[PDB]
């Protein structure tokens, strides 16, 4: 009943800007007072900025006068402005709203929005599908996609258990993720089972369906 | 500036067990004219935001189970966990919010060891597909298995590799085995096997094929 959703994230070269968009419903917006904060890469968590329940704005130094935070009661928006990134930058933006109608506690988060901040070029990813008596399994692997993140669904996200989505792996600016998937030999390819996929910001998404190899030479 | 200091930095539980997390400070966090703690504890099941456990050092915040209680006070703070289940396999923090900047702890994973269990496999060829652009990848998979201690394999001139965090049902982990080549160096061989050598798997577990064009 209280939600935070971050916009706007993903990819800039060093010295650009980004900013960030936190789109609260479900409580009295002005009553609280808001904040921001980002988990490096090895997975620690910093703190950013801060702005009172009356506009008074509290950065970390890290980011003094690049980073502008800043917030619209109208339409319940917080914002995180951030100009010249750095190559420290890199990394996961959860906003957060007050504990309560008080100072600047981590009560609720936002699910988070990523900047990653290198030169390279976004590109779009590849989807290759892994295809091979009681039980068989398949897969999908997504060679060579950046910036990252991306989203791997089986069959529209029907398939729950037997997946074991795997971390994605940066080597050459091309990150490269797979994913496994088990049913029942009843199963497949008695009903059919389809890798989606969505890569944002190249505005690509991919949906690359499983189906047998056949014997089929020359 | 004030420094948090989490430790040890790693850990093994077992449910039921107790749990004891300790936050060190590098200031107090406890104001003579309140005398209030100002002090947090936060848990991050792995790919969610964390959500807000302790607070004021020892207040639960609302639906914190009873298991979790909060202790100490000034500088050196204690969580303390009554009975570990496994929906408590996870990262935990501390923060402070005395003055700015606000500050967290280097964090704590509890790695929960459970049963050593059997990893299942499956290997799997290259595309019909990925061939067709430039480029083959075998993967193999092992899935549902205690330790993380098990390493697997004979040219092994470039691989990639994949582990998932502790599953937060089974207490299981799982990898991946992104065995990229060149398309045709594909061909020059015949014979492709992966292969286990678990903490329980003396005699390793293997799976195996060839090339099905030859």
């Amino acid at each position: 009943e209280v939600q935070l959703q971050e916009s706007g994230g993903g990819l800039v070269k060093p010295g650009g800007s980004l900013k960030l968009s936190c789109a609260a419903s479900g409580f009295t917006f002005s009553t609280y007072a808001m904040s921001w904060v980002r988990q490096t890469p090895e997975k620690r968590l910093e703190w950013v900025a801060s702005i009172s329940t009356g506009d008074n704005t509290y950065y970390t130094d890290s980011v003094r006068g690049r980073f502008t935070i800043s917030r619209d009661n109208a339409r319940n928006i917080l914002y995180l402005q951030m100009s010249s990134l750095r190559s420290e930058d890199t990394a996961m933006y959860f906003c957060t709203r007050g504990r309560g109608d008080r100072g600047d506690l981590f009560g609720y988060w936002g699910q988070g929005t990523l900047v990653t901040v290198s030169s390279a070029k976004t590109t779009a990813p590849s989807v290759y599908p892994l295809a091979p008596g009681s039980s068989v399994t398949l897969g999908c692997l997504v060679k060579g996609y950046f910036p990252e993140p991306v989203t791997l669904t089986w069959n529209s996200g029907s398939l729950s258990s037997g997946v074991h989505t795997f971390p994605a792996v940066l080597q050459s600016d091309l990150y490269t993720l797979s994913s496994s998937v088990t049913v029942t030999s009843s199963t497949w390819p008695s009903q059919s089972i389809t890798c989606n996929v969505a890569h944002p910001a190249s505005s690509t998404k991919v949906d690359k369906k499983i189906e047998p190899r056949g014997p089929t030479i020359k | 500036d004030i420094v948090m200091s989490q430790s040890p930095s790693s850990l093994a539980v077992s449910v039921g067990e107790k749990v004891t997390m300790s936050c060190k400070s590098s200031q107090s966090l406890l104001y003579r004219g309140n005398q209030m703690n100002y002090l947090a504890w936060y848990q991050q099941k792995p790919g969610q935001s964390p959500k807000l456990l302790i607070y004021w050092a020892s207040t639960r915040e609302s639906g914190v189970p009873d298991r979790f209680t909060g202790s100490g006070s000034g500088t050196e703070f204690t969580l303390t966990i009554s009975s570990v289940k496994a929906e408590d396999l996870t990262v935990y923090y501390c923060q402070q919010y005395y003055t700015y900047p606000r500050t967290f702890g280097g964090g704590t994973k509890l790695e929960i060891k459970r049963a050593d269990a059997a990893p299942t496999v499956s290997i799997f060829p290259p595309s019909s597909e990925q061939l067709t652009s430039g480029g083959a990848s075998v993967v193999c998979f092992l899935n549902n298995f205690y330790p993380k201690d098990i390493n697997v394999k004979e040219r092994q001139n470039g691989v990639l590799n994949s582990w998932t965090d502790q599953d937060s049902k089974d207490s299981t982990y799982s990898m991946s085995s992104t065995l990229t080549l060149t398309k045709d160096e594909y061909e020059r061989h015949n014979s492709y096997t992966c292969e286990a050598t678990h903490k329980t798997s003396t005699s390793p577990i293997v799976k195996s094929f060839n090339r099905g064009e030859c």
